[PDB]
């Protein structure tokens, strides 16, 4: 155990495998499933939660070890989502409208966000290169921005005039807003009801998977127009019931989990780095 | 003294005697599984309160 450093390993590619982890990884972590009122509502039982568990147990997850949460939509639930649990599944009924919000919050949720404040009133801010962005979460914010000469004098808004500035973002729960890099900006954004944070972009979180359980593939986790990839962790599947997601849930989870795997900042290895 | 462990494995089979001992000494309970659907609480009535049957003549 010599954390921080960034020591090269070294491997033989002719060693074996060694035997499976289906049964530490089932015995071990604990599961953890997020989902809309309206799944509840149209379940309409209610120790609904019992059953799912015992049938978890069945695939092999103790009694204790898979939690449930309900959210009531994915933009009251988008405004600072912390999922302090080992492996994490968001349902989300994709809705007209809300690609754009759906979109934030996956890229939100699916990537480690090293985040800095950001003191709106008193320094002017920047980005420093594509891996930045400014994540804004409240009641309702309502980001303006008016960006800056090289001489500290606004273009196409005057420093003073909040009626000059630009809106880039209005009234959402959560706005992950981009801006030319290079640029000084000078930021409006109603303090006491929306904070907002300077944010670069680390690897991936893998410990968490986003199904969209409506309408087509649409979630752009990356800001970058070009590349519109597919991960692995975004799943989509078609519904009528949701008994019907929710034992399809069940009945694959293991390939879920296989699709997933332990974030990589709550280990001991990444002691020193980023742990959290 | 190593056939210890191996009279131990050997014999394991008493330990369901032993079982069905302690089966039998101990007390019992069991459970009258609870209902759920209590999800519609239900008021009196619209009630309204009068003088009774005034004995006219
Ligand atoms: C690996 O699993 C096999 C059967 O699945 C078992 O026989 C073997 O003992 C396991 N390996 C170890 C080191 O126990
Ligand atoms: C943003 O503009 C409003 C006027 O619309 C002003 O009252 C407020 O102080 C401004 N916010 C900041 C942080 O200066
Ligand atoms: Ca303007
Ligand atoms: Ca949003
Ligand atoms: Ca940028
Ligand atoms: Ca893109």
């Amino acid at each position: 155990q010599n954390y921080g450093l960034n020591i090269p390993i070294t491997g033989s590619m002719d060693t074996v495998y060694s035997n499976s982890t289906r049964e530490e990884v089932f015995l071990t972590s604990t599961l953890c499933l997020y989902y809309p009122t309206e799944a509840s509502t149209q379940i309409s039982d209610g120790e609904w939660k019992d059953s799912l568990s015992q049938m978890f147990l069945i695939k092999g997850w103790p009694t204790g070890s898979v939690y449930f949460k309900e959210y009531s939509n994915i933009v009251d639930f988008s405004v600072d989502p912390q999922l302090y649990c080992d492996y994490n599944l968001v349902l989300m009924k994709y809705d007209q409208s809300l690609e754009l919000d759906m979109s934030e919050l996956a890229d939100l949720i699916l990537n480690e966000w090293l985040c800095n404040p950001m003191d709106i009133t008193l320094y002017y801010y920047q980005q420093s290169g594509e891996s930045n962005k400014w994540i804004s979460m409240g009641s309702s914010c309502t980001v303006k921005v008016c960006p800056l000469n090289t001489q500290t004098l606004g273009i196409g808004c005057q420093t003073t005039n909040v009626d000059s500035f630009e809106t880039v973002a209005e009234n959402e729960k959560l706005a992950i807003v981009d801006v030319v890099d290079g640029i000084n900006h000078k930021i409006n954004l109603t303090t006491t009801t929306c904070t907002i944070r300077n944010c670069k972009k680390l690897g991936p979180r893998e410990n968490v998977a986003v199904i969209q359980v409506g309408g087509a593939n649409i979630l752009d986790i990356t800001a970058d127009p070009t590349t519109n990839p597919q991960i692995e962790r975004m799943m989509r599947v078609n519904w009528k019931r949701w008994w019907q997601v929710f034992y399809t849930i069940v009945d694959y989870i293991n390939q879920i989990v296989q699709v997933m795997s332990k974030r990589s900042r709550s280990l001991n290895s990444a002691a020193f780095y980023y742990r959290v | 003294a190593s056939l210890i462990y191996r009279q131990l494995l050997t014999n394991s089979y008493s330990v369901d005697l032993y079982d069905e001992i302690e089966q039998i000494g101990s007390g019992k309970t069991q459970n009258v599984t609870i209902n759920p659907g209590p999800f519609a609480q239900t008021r009196y009535a619209p009630v309204n309160w009068d003088h009774g049957e005034i004995n006219d003549s």
